[PDB]
């Protein structure tokens, strides 16, 4: 295909305010980056010549980014890309209570964040700089967009270019995700709260926002809030895409465990996450040295997906477990702290005392985990009449 | 890795994979007749506590 | 000895 | 003046060994920095540097200070420099638990290797870390007791803040009454006289004018307090 066809097509659509067929002569999913005729040096005189600008500029500035990936020279790509970005949204502030142009935002938005990965990558290999030097950069252009989107206010919301605001906020939590900075997801947390189109998003953009809050919340140790969050993103993950669904059980089962549900052995196993089943298995038993060893052998997984510290805090829930079993052992509502000592060096957990024990014990009575008390004296915990460990739901 | 995108944009609930019943929270119970429980009592019995 | 309340 | 600063840094050292003052030590130090800043070294002798600038910092508290010293010497550590890098890892683990960055700790340990985590500095500090990350006050308190290097003088920190919260759950816990004397054993107390002088201000009600142990139902109330 000629360069004036692609640039007649480009007019064409541009006149008709097609934003699908503008998104897809602009977006690198489409074939016509393959296409050799389409990869040109310096075509900005064409596209000079038929588009009127800023649509100039920005489609002579995707004609050497194809060209650059083409001759794989990420660095040209992202510049282009950023000069792309830029362009469109001169051109999309522009546009006054009008979002036909939206879709093409969606897919310019996404192939400047896949570019930056690239060029960080880039200057990985040639040491130049260190990771994510260009993300911060990207995340400031998808923030600039972000606040352009939400801008409209006047316009009616049939029209309003609100509608492209979630999408952005997605791409923002994913650089915001790769670059280890969650405190700057604030405000766009607020902001999409904020909008009265809270649920009137796309159930993509949605669920990959709620996935998201939900991974933020449980960092926060605001574990009903990220079950809350987590459920809803996990229940209506698409079937095709596996692999967000592992993902997202992957923080989901920390959550639920923490919050005393524990998951199946077929969930695991489907899922190819059977690296918590042992975990798992310890936790609902009361086993530390089982849950030890688990943590200690899938060590490496857990440290990669980042939940090693949230998982290491099923051991309070452990704690409860083996004490609940050997408060039904004994049947006694006053039990002697020696027997959980005995308990807990069964356990082999190093230098045990008395003294470790009344520690554990106060803290599992203040978390509300056990109600009783511990009378020192006699050195005897004295658990409720009734309801002397209530359950993990209510706690 | 990273999220990935879903290749439809909405979907509705068809293509849902529901899963059943996939979180049990009846383990917290008095069932302490298992094999690590049994265990626990036979060490608690070694040093008394009937 | 007294239980808890 | 690269070689000779070496001399100097020992006589500022010296300085700050015998006369133990902080201000004329600090401004040495920080003139030191700016000059190696301005020439660009970044060798082995940054690194030197700049861990004696935060130990020095540490025995005075200023944390803002060390904080800065080690962010700087991460960025150090990064290019392979020789050194206490376990010293250094050490405490920026210890900052964080002071600072309660949660979100910091986990990176952190996921780039420790096997090197570092058996580096004693290191591995006192890990075991804090889960110490005060589970609440177990008994376990945190007998590190504390121990701890070595200047890793002491991040926890001098926030003992205080984690004595508060054992005390709490004591008082909630402990029926009817809490011995003064379980309280200064348990919280890593030296003398009778710092665990009074601890928990006088708290204003709990005590069991008899004696105050040999503190009465735990009377000063639930105050919890909300302190």
């Amino acid at each position: 295909i000629t360069i004036n066809q692609y640039l007649q097509q480009v007019y064409e659509a541009i006149d008709s305010r097609d934003g699908a067929s503008c998104a897809e002569l602009v977006s690198f999913k489409h074939p016509h980056v393959a296409n050799p005729r389409l990869q040109m040096a310096s075509p900005e005189e064409k596209c000079q010549q038929v588009l009127e600008p800023p649509y100039d500029e920005m489609f002579a500035a995707h004609l050497r980014c194809t060209y650059a990936v083409g001759n794989h020279d990420f660095i040209e790509a992202y510049k282009c890309q950023t000069v792309i970005v830029q362009s469109f949204l001169r051109a999309f502030q522009a546009h006054k209570e009008e979002n036909w142009a939206l879709p093409v935002m969606y897919a310019v938005a996404l192939d400047l964040r896949v570019f930056a990965n690239n060029a960080d990558q880039q200057l990985v290999k040639k040491g130049k700089s260190k990771v994510g030097d260009m993300l911060e950069k990207a995340a400031e252009l998808l923030m600039s967009c972000f606040r352009v989107c939400a801008s409209d206010t006047r316009a009616g919301i049939e029209d309003s270019k609100k509608w492209g605001m979630l999408f952005l906020v997605n791409q923002l939590f994913k650089i915001y995700f790769k670059i280890n900075k969650l405190h700057l997801c604030k405000p766009l947390i607020r902001a999409i709260d904020s909008s009265n189109l809270k649920d009137d998003y796309s159930t993509a953009q949605r669920v990959t926002y709620k996935y998201y809050v939900g991974r933020k919340a449980m960092f926060d140790s605001d574990f009903k809030q990220a079950e809350e969050y987590l459920s809803f993103a996990f229940e209506h993950c698409h079937r095709s895409s596996q692999k967000n669904k592992r993902m997202i059980l992957i923080y989901l089962l920390p959550v639920k465990m923490l919050l005393g549900h524990m998951p199946t052995v077929e969930l695991l196993k489907k899922y190819h996450l059977m690296q918590f089943a042992e975990v798992t298995r310890a936790v609902s038993e009361g086993n530390l040295l089982l849950l030890h060893e688990a943590l200690a052998k899938h060590e490496a997984f857990f440290i990669r997906c980042g939940i090693f510290l949230i998982l290491e805090k099923l051991k309070i829930i452990t704690y409860r477990n083996l004490f609940k079993k050997v408060y039904l052992l004994l049947k006694t509502h006053q039990l002697s702290l020696d027997a959980f000592l005995v308990a807990l060096k069964f356990m082999q957990v190093e230098d045990v005392d008395i003294d470790e024990v009344q520690c554990i014990l106060a803290n599992l009575i203040y978390m509300g985990h056990v109600k009783g008390y511990i009378s020192h004296q006699h050195q005897k915990l004295v658990v409720s009449k009734q309801n002397p460990f209530p359950p993990l739901s209510t706690v | 890795d990273e999220f990935e995108e879903f290749p439809a944009e909405d979907w509705a609930g068809l293509d849902e994979d529901e899963d059943a019943h996939v979180w049990e929270d009846n383990w917290d119970d008095d069932n302490v007749e298992d094999d690590f429980s049994n265990q626990l009592r036979a060490e608690l019995e070694k040093h008394g506590y009937k | 000895l007294l239980d808890y309340e | 003046p690269v070689a000779v600063l070496k001399k100097s840094l020992c006589m500022v050292k010296c300085h700050w060994k015998e006369k133990q003052d902080y201000a004329f030590a600090c401004e040495q130090m920080k003139s030191i920095r700016q000059d190696l800043t301005v020439q660009g070294i970044r060798t082995e002798f940054t690194v030197e540097v700049y861990e004696t600038h935060a130990r020095i910092a540490l025995e005075k508290g200023d944390h803002e200070e060390f904080n800065q010293c080690q962010t700087q010497l991460k960025s150090l550590y990064a290019e392979n420099l020789p050194g206490n890098v376990g010293e250094f890892t050490a405490y920026r683990i210890l900052y964080y638990i002071f600072t309660k960055n949660s979100g910091d700790i986990t990176t952190e340990l996921a780039y420790l290797t096997r090197e570092l985590k058996a580096d004693p500095c290191v591995a006192h500090a890990l075991a804090l870390r889960t110490a005060w990350a589970l609440g177990n006050y008994h376990r945190f308190f007998r590190l504390y007791c121990h701890a070595p290097c200047m890793s002491g003088y991040l926890v001098d920190k926030f003992a205080d803040r984690e004595r508060k919260v054992a005390l709490k759950a004591m008082i909630k816990t402990f029926r009817p009454a809490l011995p003064v004397s379980y309280l200064q054993a348990e919280l890593a107390f030296e003398g009778e006289a710092a665990c009074r002088a601890f928990l006088e201000p708290l204003g709990l009600a005590y069991t008899g004018p004696d105050n040999s142990s503190i009465d735990c139902r009377l000063s639930l109330a105050q919890l909300s307090a302190f």
